């Protein structure tokens, strides 16, 4: 188990760790988060008590270094940093763990939620979507736009998700115009899976990363990306059986984890009714369909 | 965006544009089978592609052989339309390619858009207008060339005959749509009107009678009456 220590907490903020969050009062004696499970990526995220505008946060993996949060009063935000001096970090953290100034990553043991939402998410791929290569962790917030959103403005602060566009030459082979548009199996399997993503795991990892950035930050283009990658699969007549099975698991937990009060902005009526009821894979997402119909029958 | 009564004059500017209508692409007669079931038998069709500014009509003829062995034909018909429109564009010299194409039915937007991906500078637009181009198979010579066709065929027409020598495209278009609206609401009457006077003939190279200016005015008023009436006869007013 690992630790993300803090210099202090000078402004009042709600801190998120993965699917967990707690309130910290201005200048409360808070020095960080402990017992973080190794083996997973994580996101530690922030909503200031004053300005609910701009959720922000950092994707990180504790195997890739020692990582602390120090509030920056010039830029006004909680900043993730790396401590290269391991000895210094092990000592400072033991100090705070002794004074018991840290909250415990509050994982229940029956609970595989985080793993199920992050199964295929790897830090190395996040860092290619979120280009800032001097840091081993990745900053995301609510207002960051996507590489596809900029075609339609700052490229350094973008989410470089894989561009999916159903009415594009990439997606549509000359001569199979109707065939490839009604049945995107060509686009899914050859263009994307074989060509761009290489395997289903990288594809699923991007899809999962995109949901989580949608959910935790309300990043709108990330939800666009999440719905697009579902739809590509659902609109393809030919999908490896194992991908269909895994996607049903993947989405099932995403829908399970979604805040009930956020479904109206984060869930696209069209894509879901199409996926669950019109598409080739309308019969292939049993767990996803069962939870969607019992939790959100309104949308459908 | 959508074409409607407010941007109506844009049809007649100097940007090349074509209307596409697909309502007559897939045509069936519905009949009873010997066992007492129903089957469709397809008949030849056409795509009605039309430059409203010049009156040039690119009547692509859709021979029933194209539906042989195909499923979901109403859907294929929209992709077949889009295939043919696109081949038409590709065959025109650049300086003749439309800058826009306006489809009279919104279902044609995505099929055409996909087929036109090679022409990103060509806007594919819907319209809010309820235009009557379906009635184009009520024009006898058009109906004729379609029914006689034995293979796919493109036939070129000027749907305005020689009107533009004397009237503007705006006015040509309004006359044409008044004729087609009449043909659509009550074909028998509309046709009786156009040919009542056997001395007013259709030149072999035209589709409509050679009326004088004063005879067109009379005709146009009779088509108007027809349309108002058939609206009363329909809604009892
Ligand atoms: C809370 C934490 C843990 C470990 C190191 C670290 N720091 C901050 C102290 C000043 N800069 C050196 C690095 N900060």
């Amino acid at each position: 188990m690992n630790t993300v220590p803090f210099t202090s907490a000078p402004i009042e903020v709600t801190i998120g760790i993965d699917q967990y969050s707690f309130n910290v009062k201005e200048n409360q004696p808070f020095h960080g988060i402990k017992d973080i499970p190794i083996g997973h990526v994580h996101v530690i995220h922030f909503q200031h008590a004053d300005n609910s505008s701009m959720r922000y946060g950092y994707w990180f993996d504790c195997r890739m270094g020692n990582f602390y949060i120090q509030y920056d009063p010039k830029d006004g935000l909680y900043k993730m940093m790396e401590e290269r001096d391991g000895a210094k970090f092990e000592n400072i953290v033991h100090n705070f763990k002794e004074r018991q100034m840290m909250v415990s990553y509050p994982k229940i043991d029956e609970d595989d939620t985080w793993y199920n939402l992050t199964e295929f998410v790897q830090m190395d791929k996040i860092r290619k979507i979120v280009r800032k290569d001097e840091n081993q962790f990745s900053y995301v917030d609510s207002s960051m736009t996507t590489v596809q959103e900029n075609e339609l403005s700052d490229p350094a602060h973008s989410l470089n998700y894989t561009v999916i566009n159903f009415k594009s030459r990439e997606a549509i082979r000359p001569g199979h115009e109707m065939e490839d548009f009604l049945d995107k199996s060509y686009y899914l399997n050859t263009v994307m899976l074989q060509g761009i993503f290489k395997n289903s795991s990288n594809y699923f990892g991007e899809l999962q990363f995109a949901f989580l950035n949608a959910m935790f930050f309300g990043n709108y283009g990330s939800s666009l990306q999440w719905h697009a990658m579902i739809e590509l699969i659902c609109s393809s007549a030919t999908v490896p059986k194992h991908m269909l099975d895994k996607l049903d698991e993947i989405l099932y937990y995403q829908i399970k984890t979604l805040p009930e009060q956020y479904s109206d902005i984060l869930l696209n009526e069209r894509v879901w009714n199409i996926c669950l009821y019109s598409s080739f894979q309308k019969n292939s997402l049993h767990n996803t369909e069962k939870i969607m119909e019992n939790k959100y029958p309104e949308l459908l | 965006g959508a074409m409607n009564s407010s941007n109506y004059a844009e049809l007649f500017n100097n940007d090349i544009k074509l209307f596409v209508d697909d309502t007559n692409v897939y045509r069936v007669t519905v009949h009873k089978t010997f066992e007492g079931n129903v089957a469709t038998k397809a008949i030849n069709g056409c795509i009605f592609t039309l430059n409203p500014k010049t009156g040039h009509l690119f009547l692509k003829i859709i021979h029933t052989s194209v539906w042989a062995g195909q499923k979901r034909l109403s859907q294929l018909a929209k992709w077949k339309t889009a295939e043919e429109v696109s081949a038409l564009v590709r065959s025109l010299p650049k300086e003749e390619q439309p800058k826009q194409i306006i489809v009279t039915r919104k279902a044609m937007l995505d099929p055409l858009e996909v087929h036109m991906l090679d022409f990103p500078n060509i806007a594919i637009r819907p319209t809010e207008l309820r235009l009557p181009f379906s009635a184009a198979m009520s024009i006898d010579k058009l109906s004729d060339v379609v029914m006689k066709a034995t293979e796919p065929q493109m036939v070129l027409f000027n749907i305005y005959d020689d009107w533009l020598d004397r009237i503007s495209s705006y006015t040509a278009f309004s006359r044409l749509t008044l004729l087609l609206r009449a043909l659509k609401t009550n074909e028998e009457s509309a046709k009786m009107i156009l040919l009542s006077d056997p001395t007013i003939t259709i030149k072999s190279y035209h589709l409509w009678p050679s009326f004088t200016d004063e005879q067109w005015i009379t005709i146009e008023s009779q088509m108007r009456d027809l349309i108002l009436t058939e609206y009363g006869r329909k809604y009892n007013v």
